[PDB]
């Protein structure tokens, strides 16, 4: 099928509020069951937008993002394979044997992005120097529209090339190494986050309840909920005893 | 059909609620509508019944290479 | 004096929603941070004399927790805060200090319940119901779960204002430091078992390959006698050289793409993978 | 069969012995491994009797009452069914079908019983401020005739008309609800005992110690014993520490 | 100057027989102590003047415990009331104190060990031998638990009596406190395994019904997810809220009657399952 | 007769018992005649032998809904 | 086969080398994967010796001696089993079979040697006296040649007569009891190194951790390097808090 | 003054590879320990005054740990004998002190990883080589498992000699007790968890034969319910009998005398089982 | 023959070691033997590859009653 221009400027729309979500994570506009609803809704029927949004769902649940580990972004996903569906005439099933590629073209391109801010987040140091609390709005609302674009231009790029299966050949340019790499790359990252804000707590004498944490979680059966029930228990009990603070 | 229901019905019950915390205030004209669209959305789900999906609690980011499901427990 | 007006706690709350949206890799959500405090900063110092640029250079310092958990903290900077414009002395390091011990057990409780429980629970009802076609599984999982978020937020900035405010009316009895190194010891906790059960790190070296149990094949690797010794020993070892590196001012960014370029030539050559 | 007014007597007194130790809980003359042997030598046969305690008493193994939550209370099944088996003639097997209703009917009399006896502590309340002590050994003493009588009752009863099978037809007038109801309740109210005992405590400050045994107790295989041990270790270190009592 | 006869032990020890026999929901097991320590008030307090009626009144008490682990506790009371007539000064707090600090330990750990092992252990021995129909088992089951029950009872209340007499010959030492700190927290942490292991919510609401493995028909339901988050979860809120209740002076013979009328009514409304 | 032959058996091991213990006095009565009846079922349980039980340890209250046997760890 | 004098005379070497390095246990020349091979070398062919040492190691794992507790000595096994194969031409197997019999003799042999050395070391306490350390110095060199003869007199005594069955016939003098009886004994001996230790250190106000170690091995999946860092962080937590120390 | 020459510390190293040699059931390792501390008390106390002869019995006491993790502890003592030797005061019970305390842990943790982990995998790698009969085996097996040997031996007389030349240093901080006092706390963890461990008692006494599942016959014992209750309870009570034996007095020596007579006699009778 | 090549090789690498750490001193004339020797081992157990063993961690004293192979944990 052939795509009006209204439609165009409406995908291009979701796809925007869809990449902002992503980086946002608060109103979950990226997770597929929004954004496959909302690119059917402007598409066409929301029936098959609704059943794909349903069935990638599932598949997306546990893509959290935990502290500079990138999971594999649903939102690219979500909206170029419901766009390949509903436009291109496809399965259900072949679009989404496509969420896999997509997912991880869409991890590649926020890395990317999110390596780029790291020169607004200087702009905004300088800024500081001069008290400037205007310019410091301006700079965090203005890294936002970098994180629009990663997703809306390419979901415009497929909805104006529909008639051509040349997508599904750009999915070969990232062979294998680099759909597995960085999913074992992020099975290492999830460790940076928490080195940073052990390293600023500057508490080097409560080391020992890390390894004692650590060891907990690998011979025993207990919950996170559990685990945190049992720290605030002994650091209630910490300070109850520990002399510096029962001073006569 | 019946999405066309549920649309009107969530509007509806979402006009009524802000309506009733009207005396209340603009503070209360959200808690109003928010009440509103939960009952919707409750009552919706109550007539559809249970599900056939897994239901999975306290999972982990398993896409690296962590345990899948509940605890990360399952290899 | 100045004191923060009623209308500056909703200005602090609208900013938060948009808490990431910066966020880097070098200091992660910390521009976030100081963008939904500027409502504040705006009353607290309305001059740009010497105490705006520390006050804003107080707040792009590393900052990095589960988004949702972030409303209380902020709330507590903003009670510190506001004592600290009015004339009571919290240092500098009682400021941040309460803020890292904080940002700690909030991320290590906040994760495996918002991205943990929470959110693929009603995400698992919506697709469910969404496998029919009908827009009940959608509008169920967003209303569901902004109705979460927005109730966690704004009370969690009016809590946390709230108490601490009471915090500081007793300045000298030793609260600010016993709360900090409770946080601390629970946030330690926590942390440390998330490193042993979120990391996945395996080294398919095969050692040994016994035959038996008509074709059972029993293959072990390094990987097998490693988790034999300490289950998660690699990350713990390399959660200890982050460390080390850090230590040396080492900027972070050199550090994550030293890890991603490690991850992707180890399972090039055959000897990180899975 | 028929019973002589002797054999009545006789089952009326073991009858009143099972129901005060159905309460006393010290001598255990209400397991059914006494009470039915009894009730045998009473009656005729001591083989019978034997036989039938030995088959009831796995039944009844974990009949435990455990601070305010009653058991099904073996006393009333233990005697009316070697009643009905050795006098009203029927299959061991038929009688033991019968254990389970007379068991949860019994519970329901030794309920409403302890309910009864909150009368008699308020008038030991009463006798106190007189400094009566032999009013209050007469009080106590006095209050287990009437859990005597709450089993010797319905013991006569049956005995006196077991020529007729509208025993089996009364049993069926507490439907389904109250029999599996009460258990229900019981799942619950082991709780309330407890909770008295930690109000009565008004420690509020060791109350770490009581999540701490109940997290433990819920993702691991510690018995009851090692549980023991670890709190004693517990109670004793945290006196070695807790500089209230390492004062100079 | 008043002290214990021996011929006032054995009288203690005799009357613990009937330990129970007046136990009631309201007060239970306490009419059953200030019954076994009759013959002692009978001497320390031989007049009615004022010191009878509050000796009388503090040992009419709520008193749940263990039937047979409690001469030790009527052992120590009756040394600490020893004293208290002697003279020596123990408050009034300090033995409704130790009593109840004495009750949580011995309750957690006496039921678990002879309504536990010791009981059922001497039942199947004595079943199994008379499931061939000889009196060697109701005889082997009564003799065996008799002598048990019978040796606790009288060697727990000469131990604790004398041990009871060394506690107070040091007052001022500060034992009594250790003593019951120790007992409340062996106590708090046993009571606390016990809520969770003993008791038992069910609440069968299907939430999923997924079916596959050729038919196994996977039903989850709200328990299920309850105890994937923490197991015994809906005991210990009732815990809390009996707590609550208590401490607003309400009666624990309601709380009972509502425990038994939600657990009939719900099981007849069938959202409580079994 | 093999129950009979139990209860004399009982009767004269208490009644030795207490005798040997009469110099002790009346408190050592009492610990002479439970140790013949304890030496009796003692004795009678050895003739016996093993048995055909399950032998229960460590158990719970099942009867509400616990686990049932050793530990309430079944269920 | 026959065996030359220089053949014999190596093999008392290499039996004495081994049975020092049984008591030394510090370069493992006891192990079987060296003596067998040593053995193979100085009779013949090196590839049965080194066959049957790698056969014989895999069973030996696990033959620690752990304080008292006297494991079956596989030097005399490794020894003789590989004299018996090569020179007395037997299948690899059927050696192989006589390792365990080997092995419980060679435990009765160095546990005797062990009580004998008992007067080594009174020897050495009069020694101490005159406060001369040369003598300590020759008397507990001295002590090895025991342990050296322990295994050399036998692996001579069979190399000399290995034209005769009648080894295995000796082997069958200790019959059922004492070959077991040995590791039951063993599995008690255990305890008693640390008991000793335990008994000197003198430190009764810490054993509660004793028994929070003994239990914690019973009811989890704790390795011991995991309940090293446990310990250990148990050991610097105690001594963070414990007024003793932290005194203004 | 007297000090410690470079060639005494390889003496102490050279002399320590016969660390036993002289190994007695009454005193286990102690005449080793003696043995290769004779180089330094030939320096420290070069003539046979009076302190020679305490130096010597003062090491000739009981002192049983893992051969290979003895280092250390020799470095440790050859410091603290300087010291002693050249006037600090250190007296007779912190040397014995600190060596006891070092005892526990050293041995309860050189055990599990020696003869434990390190050992067997090089001793399987070799003798999995030697299958096929290559002389790797062998040479793989001894050349990795001395060059461990020989490293941690000679490092550890290295870095404990000049690590307790630093404890010393600051004698009066209280710096001896508090490593005393952390090492016997974590030698009696892991010393109570390998009595636990590597423990071994059953008593085959049948109790109950029940027949059932087609013929499983699930025979339960004496042991069974032992271990049901607590595991490893009889070794833990004869840990406490051997502990009492030698606060009388006893010699080691008839202790384990009684304990093989024990074990044979009970395996003939058959009811020790295996 | 490869047993003869094997102890060349270990001659001809530890006499290369031996001289590589000559103006060391005669203390790392050791470090550089044992290198040599180390470096021929590990050499040789590459290119034999892997083994058919169980390969064992953290046992114990099996032989009395224990438990066997990994931590006593297998009755
Ligand atoms: O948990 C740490 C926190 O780090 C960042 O802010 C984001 O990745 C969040 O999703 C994550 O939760
Ligand atoms: O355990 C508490 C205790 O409470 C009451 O006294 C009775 O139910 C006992 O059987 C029970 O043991
Ligand atoms: O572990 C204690 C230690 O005791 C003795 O020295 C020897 O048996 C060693 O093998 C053992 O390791």
């Amino acid at each position: 099928m052939e795509i009006t221009t209204l439609q165009i400027v409406l995908v291009f729309i979701v796809a925007c509020i869809a990449g902002m979500g992503s980086i946002l994570d608060e109103f979950q506009f990226h997770r597929p069951l929004i954004a496959c609803t909302l690119v059917g809704i402007v598409l066409g029927d929301m029936k098959t937008g609704i059943i794909i949004g349903g069935t990638l769902e599932m598949i997306a649940l546990g893509w959290m993002n935990i502290g500079a580990a990138v999971a594999p972004d649903a939102a690219l996903a979500s909206i170029i394979s419901t766009i390949l569906v509903i436009a291109g005439h496809q399965s259900i099933g072949a679009g989404i044997a496509l969420a896999i590629p997509l997912a991880a073209a869409g991890q590649v391109l926020t890395i990317i992005v999110r390596t780029i801010t790291v020169a607004f987040q200087h702009a905004a140091d300088k800024a500081a120097d001069n008290g400037n609390l205007t310019a410091i709005s301006w700079i965090h609302v203005s890294s936002l529209f970098l994180q629009a674009m990663r997703v809306a231009i390419p979901a415009v790029i497929v909805a104006l090339s529909v008639g051509t299966s040349e997508v599904q050949n750009m999915l070969n340019a990232i062979p294998e190494v680099v759909t597995n790499g960085l999913n074992i790359a992020g099975g290492m990252i999830v460790v940076v986050g928490y080195a940073m804000v052990i390293n600023m707590m500057r508490a080097g004498y409560l080391m020992p309840f890390f390894y004692l944490g650590f060891v907990t979680a690998a011979f025993t059966n207990f919950n996170l909920v559990a685990l945190g029930v049992i720290g605030t228990v002994m650091a209630v009990l910490y300070i109850q005893l520990s002399p510096k603070y029962n001073r006569v | 059909d019946p999405n066309t229901q549920l649309l009107n019905d969530l509007g509806n019950n979402m006009a009524w609620g802000a309506a009733l915390g009207a005396p209340g205030g603009l503070g209360s004209a959200a808690l109003g509508a928010a009440g509103g669209a939960l009952q919707t959305v409750g009552q919706g789900l109550i007539d559809h019944g249970p599900v056939n999906v897994p239901i999975p609690v306290l999972i982990g980011p398993s896409w690296n290479g962590s345990g899948s499901g509940y605890n990360s427990a399952t290899s | 004096e100045k004191k923060l007006t009623q209308s500056d706690i909703r200005g602090v709350f609208l900013r938060s929603n948009l808490f990431q949206g910066s966020w880097n890799f070098e200091r992660m959500q910390a521009l976030g941070f100081c963008f939904s405090m500027v409502p504040a900063i705006r009353r607290l110092y309305p001059e740009n004399n010497e105490a705006r640029k520390q006050a804003i250079r107080r707040h792009l310092e590393f900052f990095n927790t589960q988004p949702f958990v972030a409303a209380p903290i902020l709330g507590v900077t903003l009670a510190l805060e506001e004592q600290r414009a009015n004339g009571a002395e919290i240092d500098d390091g009682a400021i941040n200090g309460i803020k890292v011990g904080l940002m700690g057990p909030l991320a290590g409780v906040g994760d495996p319940i918002f991205w943990g429980t929470v959110r693929p629970v009603f995400a698992a009802l919506g697709a469910g119901i969404a496998m029919s076609g009908s827009l009940l599984g959608p509008l169920l999982f967003f209303i569901l779960f902004n109705l979460v978020r927005l109730a966690t937020r704004y009370y969690g900035v009016a809590y946390g204002y709230s108490k601490g405010i009471d915090i500081v009316k007793d300045m000298g009895g030793g609260f600010l430091q016993k709360l900090t190194e409770g946080a601390s010891i629970l946030g330690l906790f926590v942390m440390g078992a998330l490193v042993n059960k979120w990391t996945h790190v395996n080294i398919p070296l095969v050692v040994s390959r016994i035959t038996d149990q008509t074709g059972k094949e029993h293959v072990t690797t390094v990987q097998t006698i490693l988790d034999q010794l300490m289950p998660g020993l690699v990350p713990l070892l390399l959660t200890f050289a982050c460390m080390w590196l850090l230590r040396k001012k080492v900027n972070p960014l050199w550090i994550i793409v030293g890890f991603f370029v490690i991850g992707i030539a180890g399972y090039a050559c055959g000897l990180l993978g899975l």
